[PDB]
């Protein structure tokens, strides 16, 4: 990494330059806690019929949003104290802040 | 196998199964489209699966400039010295820029409105068009860095494309760090999670990690739960824009025709300043625009937010609820009734206990969202954690923090500190009413809403370079 | 890999025989460094990708 | 997981429950900091010729040895108040705890 | 390509150059070999490169049973049903069992004397062989297994021999576990720090990770400064072996030879325990016999261990040593004096700058072990930390810790508290007189000695079915 | 992967014809894991990795 910069990298490269990736574009994620999986590597809880997380059953997600979730919508609650700009401004915030690909088909 | 149009689980695809009984989907023997994020390491029977990300952590516009060095050099104005970004070509509003069009091998903004045919904009980030809203936010920073640019040029003439761009950026990216963390932070965490997570700033300090954590891709989704389900749009008397000034959400995903020939940004802006966002409460986590018609007009079924926030954290590998309470010093309770104490509200403790067996298993999204909200915030104790301790490191783990000793003099720092969001409305736009105060409660028109000529300019006289 | 709309505007400029030649230059290494080399190249690359140059002569 | 079990794997594996392969063989190291490469993700510091770390030249490990580590045997201090017994239970026990495999010829 | 017998520098070989006016090394364009560990990920651009582990985390006596299970099997004598590990076939130690003998490419240990066509030995861990005390101390193990497994048999006829080796190996394990935590760290972190890294147990924690860290890999060779530059064998008087009581080091490395023919394991365990263990001095910080003469007898050139630990730091791109005084919540020298004041030397300090031009580019291992040690115990203020931290995980996080509720009754850990290293070597060899208390401290003959007869045995009365 | 020396022993208790049935049984199942399924199997795979076999031949 250059020892002179004045202005940012487009990729976050040298940011930190100790650790020139650490935060820069096309790394992985980082990990607060060992990560959860079925097979303890790879395959995520749900994947495999009749394998339980922790001992109990793993709930279908779209039952979970289903019954816990969804409610009226005609009986939806106003924000007294914040406008909608307040949602907006999270969303671009996220967009400055994390993507995670997908393959494509 | 597509995991578009295919139901069969074989990698990559992880589809959403449908329980019987289903409020909306009457075949089970239909399927919910998902495809497994891409692992780091794909392959691997060693490792441990983790994704990727393909920005950088860092609250630097990346979505406005690019991640990836080609993609930025594409988002300039290369005809020209003046460092500007490329703006459409095709089209304006009311005399201003709009973003250029992409073109995608696949383009789900053309599938919108078919008579159109305005496909989806080009921006540093890949989801500019998703909702108007969204298209809007970038319009006006792209429209910022064009204003700064041209009054850095006129201010240091000799400067080149390169410095002006370069100087114009680090303007911009200053601007999204000081209302993401003096305007916007502490009312998603409230007073009391924000001093806690979010003291003072002292200075950089390489020591810090700023990467984000994979647990924060999920955990900032909180925001699903703001969703308002329809676009709003108002005329320059603050008043409903016709013919349609409540569009239904569902009609408005990927619709960049909208942004184009139904008006401009200003509409859908004042739309953002004078409604509210929706509110989390407990029996109204989020609303069927999105939990049962999430891109129903460019893809074959409707798609439900909420639970592919869920699918997705299983796909991450994430711990669940209790693990992340543990992990942010909070007690974890075992039973219906001490998740009744936390929640405040044992009816909404039965209903997790009753799909999930133990609080452990409650995958971190909906425990985030179920817990009441801390005074004057909108996250309770679990996610302010998250949420707080990211924003923390992606602070004082930058090197070029604005407020940091050598990124700006302290005349450029003094500047800055007038920045607004609403200024910057009234600088890129037709608007010449916004909202006061913090943007982000103001609401009601006009109770809330000032004259633009109030509010004072940017003032760029210490970025003169004799 | 994909030529984007905007790009158009630059064969503009190229084919403006009254623009600065140092402009022209500044485009030219910019679509060189894209892996196109002459403007037919470049008008060539825009076909491919969907658009329609037929004001190009 | 077998949701019972008695007695410990040879592998490792399942004992912890919630993230199986922690503590288990031929597993990654976990990372207490970021790491520090010289092209910031896999070649060594002294890898590329003129290439300085944190601002300064990379110490030829057999300098440092020959310059701080060397010294006359026949000055060796004993230890008054521990064995040798002492020194080989550590690597006994280094042995129980990690072997980082290399490729052989 | 061949890291062995070429000195280019090409995956994966990551040879150590020579400097000018090295002592032993005349010819610049020689190197020391040195292969770059396996990567975690073979082949990314986009993950930052890791090592791998390749046995179990836990203290679980993996080096006596294996940490791959076909590996365990193999170790097996599945030929009975008496649940005993295998023993060597070919000889004995005066009737006491030997580890059986390993199949390998190129044994290195028949590279040493030749004549005697002994190849290395077969164990838990592949490095049983290295130097004949640790192979004394895999024999002890596998020989109290075999004793473990043979007395629950007589006292459970009913069980079978998978039931004999499970529970013969939990004892193993926690005799391991013991003694370990027990006699040997507090000596190597000192009451202070052990009382801080290592506070009395409580139960599991399943939310503390038990991973070893890459740099403990590193920071515990803190332990190759204790390395004296002989191998010590005694009589039955604990007098020198005659002809050749005091075997240097350059010899001894992967000599199996002189277990089978050079008297047992009787005589290196005597030696270890009468014999002093050498001292780390800031001015006196590793031998010859390993910075000069590292496995001269099997290889082109002989190695420099602790550049080997310096050359490795970076392969494995461990942080220098400032980074990991802020990870363990110590100051941070930045100038010469500053680094004198934290090493009480400022001439060491000097030095140190001199190479590396800033305490940020230090190496771990030579930082760590520059350091003062720490009262009564062998280690400074940051190799505690990182030794200590590790060990709580390895604790903590260890389902089948002795102590954890459900692993033992009662009883069976009253029993286990009695265990010692002392006992293990009157129980398993023919030696009458051992050390007494810690044996870890206990290094003079024969103040420090006891007999055998006046140590209590492990009574497995509580594992009567 | 390679035959071990202590193996050896086990050919001999296969090849004991005054030995316990159960324990041959064990044996050939301990091979069989291995891939080896056959007396000859076994005695031909420890030639190979470098031990001696005509002990148990002409
Ligand atoms: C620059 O930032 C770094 C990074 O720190 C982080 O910075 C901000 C993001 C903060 O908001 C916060 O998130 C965090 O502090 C600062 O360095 C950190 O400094 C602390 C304080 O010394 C240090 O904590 C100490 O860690 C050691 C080592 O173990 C730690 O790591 C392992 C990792 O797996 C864990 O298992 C372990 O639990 C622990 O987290 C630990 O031994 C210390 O705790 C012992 O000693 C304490 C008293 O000395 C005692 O109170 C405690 O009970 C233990 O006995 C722990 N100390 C404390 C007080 O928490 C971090 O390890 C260190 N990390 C890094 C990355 O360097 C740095 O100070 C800051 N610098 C400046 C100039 O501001
Ligand atoms: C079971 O063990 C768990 C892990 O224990 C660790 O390992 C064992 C062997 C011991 O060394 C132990 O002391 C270790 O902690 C243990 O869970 C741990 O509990 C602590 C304390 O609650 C948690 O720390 C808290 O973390 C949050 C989040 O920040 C952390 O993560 C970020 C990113 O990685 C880092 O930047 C931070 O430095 C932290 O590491 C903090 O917000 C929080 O501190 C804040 O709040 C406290 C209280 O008001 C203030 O005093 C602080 O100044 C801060 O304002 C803590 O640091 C830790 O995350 C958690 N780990 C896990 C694995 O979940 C658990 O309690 C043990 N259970 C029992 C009953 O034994
Ligand atoms: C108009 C508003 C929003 C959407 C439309 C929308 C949609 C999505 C989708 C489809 C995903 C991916 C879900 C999956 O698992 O397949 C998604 C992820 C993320 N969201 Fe969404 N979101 C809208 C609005 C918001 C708001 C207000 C958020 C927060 C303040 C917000 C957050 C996020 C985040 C951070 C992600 C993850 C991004 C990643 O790729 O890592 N969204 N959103
Ligand atoms: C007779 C005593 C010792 C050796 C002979 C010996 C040798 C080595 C060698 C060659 C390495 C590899 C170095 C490299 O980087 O290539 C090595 C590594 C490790 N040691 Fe060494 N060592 C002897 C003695 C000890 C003692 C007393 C130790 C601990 C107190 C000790 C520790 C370690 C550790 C932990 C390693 C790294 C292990 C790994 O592969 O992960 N050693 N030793
Ligand atoms: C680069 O900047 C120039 C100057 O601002 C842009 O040229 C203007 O384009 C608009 C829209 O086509 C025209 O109406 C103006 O007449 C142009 N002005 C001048 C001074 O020529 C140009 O469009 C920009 N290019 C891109 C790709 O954004
Ligand atoms: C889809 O796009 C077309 C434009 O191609 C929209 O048609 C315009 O609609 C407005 C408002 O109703 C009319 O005033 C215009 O005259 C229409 N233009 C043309 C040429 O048709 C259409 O309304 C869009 N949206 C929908 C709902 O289909
Ligand atoms: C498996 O255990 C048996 C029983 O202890 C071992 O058999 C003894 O082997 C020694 C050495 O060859 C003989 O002197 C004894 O006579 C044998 N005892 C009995 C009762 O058979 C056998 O060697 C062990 N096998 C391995 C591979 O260790
Ligand atoms: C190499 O091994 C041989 C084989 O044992 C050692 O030779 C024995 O040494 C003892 C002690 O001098 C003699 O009493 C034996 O008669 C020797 N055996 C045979 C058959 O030669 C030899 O000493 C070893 N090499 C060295 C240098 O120690
Ligand atoms: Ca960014
Ligand atoms: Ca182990």
């Amino acid at each position: 990494c250059p020892e002179q910069d004045k202005y940012r990298t487009i990729t976050g490269m040298c940011n930190n330059r100790r650790s020139p990736t650490l935060g820069a574009s096309n790394r992985a994620f980082v990990r607060w806690l060992p990560a959860e999986y079925e097979d303890g590597f790879s395959l995520p809880y749900g994947w495999t019929p009749g394998v339980k997380r922790n001992g109990f059953p793993v709930a279908l997600a779209r039952a979970v949003s289903n019954e816990i979730v969804r409610f009226p919508t005609d009986q939806l609650t106003p924000d007294q104290e914040r406008s909608l700009m307040f949602m907006q401004w999270g969303q671009l915030l996220d967009h400055d802040l994390d993507f995670t690909p997908e393959p494509a088909a | 196998v597509n995991c578009e149009t295919s139901c069969v689980q074989q990698p990559p695809c992880f589809p959403l199964k449908i329980p019987p009984n289903d409020p909306r989907i009457k075949n089970q023997a239909d399927c919910i489209p998902f495809f497994r994020s891409c692992p780091a390491c794909p392959g691997s029977n060693i490792t441990i699966r983790n994704q990727i990300n393909a920005l950088t952590s860092f609250v630097d516009a990346s979505m406005v400039y690019g991640s990836e060095e080609p993609l930025a050099r594409n988002l300039r104005n290369m005809s020209n010295q003046l460092g500007l970004l490329a703006v459409n070509q095709r089209f304006q509003d009311n005399g201003r820029a709009l973003l250029p069009f992409d073109n995608l091998h696949d383009d789900p903004c053309l599938l919108t409105n078919r008579s159109a045919r305005i496909p989806c904009f080009l921006a540093g980030d890949t989801r500019s068009s998703e909702m108007p809203e969204l298209t809007s936010m970038h319009t006006l920073l792209l429209r910022e860095h064009n204003r700064l640019a041209t009054e850095l040029k006129s201010l240091n003439p000799r400067w080149d494309g390169e410095r002006l761009y370069q100087e114009a950026r680090k303007i911009v990216g200053a601007m999204v760090q000081i209302i993401t963390y003096r305007d916007y932070l502490p009312l998603v965490l409230g007073p009391t999670a924000m001093r806690k997570y979010l003291p003072t700033y002292r200075s950089y300090n390489d020591s810090v990690d700023p990467r984000i954590a994979n647990v924060f891709t999920n955990a900032f989704r909180y925001g699903h739960t703001l969703i308002q389900p329809f676009m709003f749009r108002l005329d320059n008397r603050y008043q409903p824009m016709e013919p349609n000034p409540r569009v239904p959400l569902s009609r408005v995903f990927f619709a960049s025709w909208r942004v184009v020939l139904e008006g401009g940004i200003d509409p859908i802006l004042r739309g953002l300043m004078a409604t509210p966002a929706k509110l989390n409460r407990q029996n109204q986590i989020a609303v069927d625009e999105i939990r049962e018609r999430l891109f129903e007009q460019v893809m074959r079924i409707g798609l439900d937010l909420p639970a592919l926030n869920m699918q997705r954290s299983r796909d991450h590998g994430l711990p669940g609820y209790n693990a992340w309470r543990r992990f942010c010093g909070l007690p974890q309770p075992e039973t219906v009734g001490q998740l009744g104490t936390v929640l405040r509200n044992l009816k909404l403790a039965r209903k997790l206990m009753e799909q999930y067996g133990t609080p452990n298993n409650i995958d971190i999204w909906m425990g985030g969202v179920s817990e009441p909200l801390k005074r004057k915030g909108r996250v309770g104790p679990l996610l302010a954690c998250i949420i707080g301790t990211q924003f923390r490191k992606l602070r004082d783990g930058d090197r070029f923090w604005w407020e940091n000793e050598g990124v700006f003099s302290m005349q450029q720092r003094q500047a800055l500190a007038q920045i607004s969001l609403p200024r910057i409305i009234c600088d890129n736009t037709g608007i010449t009413t916004v909202s006061k105060n913090n943007i982000f409660m103001s609401n009601s028109y006009p109770r809330d809403f000032v004259n633009c000529s109030t509010l004072p300019a940017l003032n760029l006289a210490s970025w003169r370079e004799a | 890999a994909n030529f984007l709309e905007h790009e158009l505007s630059y064969i503009d400029v190229l084919l403006d025989k009254n623009a600065d030649q140092a402009t022209k230059d500044n485009l030219r290494s910019y679509f060189a460094d894209k892996g196109l080399h002459s403007i037919k190249d470049i008008i060539n690359k825009a076909k491919q990708d969907g658009f329609d140059v037929s004001k190009y002569e």
